[PDB]
C-alpha cells in the first residue's frame, strides 16, 4: 500500500497473510475456516496468518492454520486475469474473537465514489521497495467504469473494477495482492492487478467481488 | 544458455509478492526478484536449480 497510513493493531480483523515461508499475498476471513484471496495468489504448501499486525514478530495473537483446500475459480484466464478470485479452505477452524473475525459478502454491487477500506503488507514505495512490518491501511473511491476503462483501453471486464486516484500516490502494490477492498462493511473487492502502482493515470484494478457471491456460497457449502 | 536468458526479469501487473529467480547475464548468476504473480517472461524460475539448468552459460 502506497500512500496509506499504519492501520493500527488488529483494527482490520479479518484481513488475513498468506505465507510460503514469507508473506506472499493478502486475503480475507469469510467464516471460520474459509478464506478468500486472488486466484494469482495460488500456491502449494499455504499456510493462513490470522491476527497479524507485524508479521515480522510474533506478538501472541496469531493463529497459524495450514489450508487443506485452495479452489481457484474454474473459469480464471491467466492471460485477461479475468475471474481473478479463489477461496482457500483452513485445515481447521480458526476461533473467532475480537483480532480475528470474518467480513461479510456484499448483498449488492458498489457504486462510483463509494470510499473503500484497501489493506495489506505490500511495498510502500510506486518507484523504490520498502515492505512494512505493520499492516497498512488506505481510503480510495471506487471509479467509474468508464474511467476505468479509459485507464486501461481493452482490458477490463465486467468482473474488474477500478478504486483510487487518477492523480497517483495512492495505491495498492506488490505484497497487496488478494487482500480486501471494503465498502461499508461489506467486502467488495480483491487487491488483483495495475500498470505498476500509484502511477498518475493507472488506479489500480480490483475483482468484483459482488458478481461471485454465488459462486462463493455454493462452494463454500459442498467443499 | 539461450537468448530469453539474457531479458530482464519482469514482475508483471499482477500485486503478489513471490520469490523468483531470473538469470543476470551480467553478474554469470541466478539472482531473486519479486514476480506479482502473472504474466511470466520465460526468465523466471522457481529455484535456482532450475534457472542454472537452463540458463548457466548465458
Ligand atoms: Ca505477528
Amino acid at each position: 500500500i502506497v500512500g496509506g497510513y499504519t492501520c493500527g493493531a488488529n483494527t482490520v480483523p479479518y484481513q488475513v497473510s498468506l505465507n510460503s515461508g514469507y508473506h506472499f499475498c493478502g486475503g480475507s476471513l469469510i467464516n471460520s475456516q474459509w478464506v478468500v484471496s486472488a486466484a494469482h495468489c495460488y500456491k502449494s504448501g499455504i499456510q493462513v496468518r490470522l491476527g497479524e499486525d507485524n508479521i515480522n514478530v510474533v506478538e501472541g495473537n496469531e493463529q497459524f492454520i495450514s489450508a487443506s483446500k485452495s479452489i481457484v475459480h474454474p473459469s480464471y484466464n491467466s492471460n485477461t486475469l479475468n475471474n481473478d478470485i479463489m477461496l482457500i479452505k483452513l485445515k481447521s477452524a480458526a476461533s473467532l474473537n475480537s483480532r480475528v473475525a470474518s467480513i461479510s459478502l456484499p448483498t449488492s454491487c458498489a457504486s462510483a465514489g463509494t470510499q473503500c477500506l484497501i489493506s495489506g503488507w505490500g511495498n510502500t514505495k510506486s518507484s523504490g521497495t520498502s515492505y512494512p512490518d505493520v499492516l497498512k491501511c488506505l481510503k480510495a473511491p471506487i471509479l467509474s467504469d468508464s474511467s476505468c476503462k479509459s485507464a486501461y483501453p481493452g482490458q477490463i471486464t465486467s468482473n474488474m473494477f477500478c478504486a483510487g486516484y487518477l492523480e497517483g500516490g495512492k495505491d495498492s502494490c506488490q505484497g497487496d495482492s488478494g487482500g480486501p477492498v471494503v465498502c461499508s462493511g461489506k467486502l467488495q473487492g480483491i487487491v488483483s492487478w495495475g500498470s505498476g502502482c500509484a502511477q498518475k493515470n493507472k488506479p489500480g484494478v480490483y475483482t468484483k467481488v459482488c458478481n461471485y457471491v454465488s459462486w462463493i456460497k455454493q462452494t463454500i457449502a459442498s467443499n | 544458455r539461450p537468448d530469453f536468458c539474457l531479458e530482464p526479469p519482469y514482475t508483471g501487473p499482477c500485486k503478489a509478492r513471490i520469490i523468483r529467480y531470473f538469470y543476470n547475464a551480467k553478474a554469470g548468476l541466478c539472482q531473486t526478484f519479486v514476480y506479482g504473480g502473472c504474466r511470466a517472461k520465460r526468465n523466471n524460475f522457481k529455484s535456482a536449480e532450475d534457472c542454472m539448468r537452463t540458463c548457466g552459460g548465458a
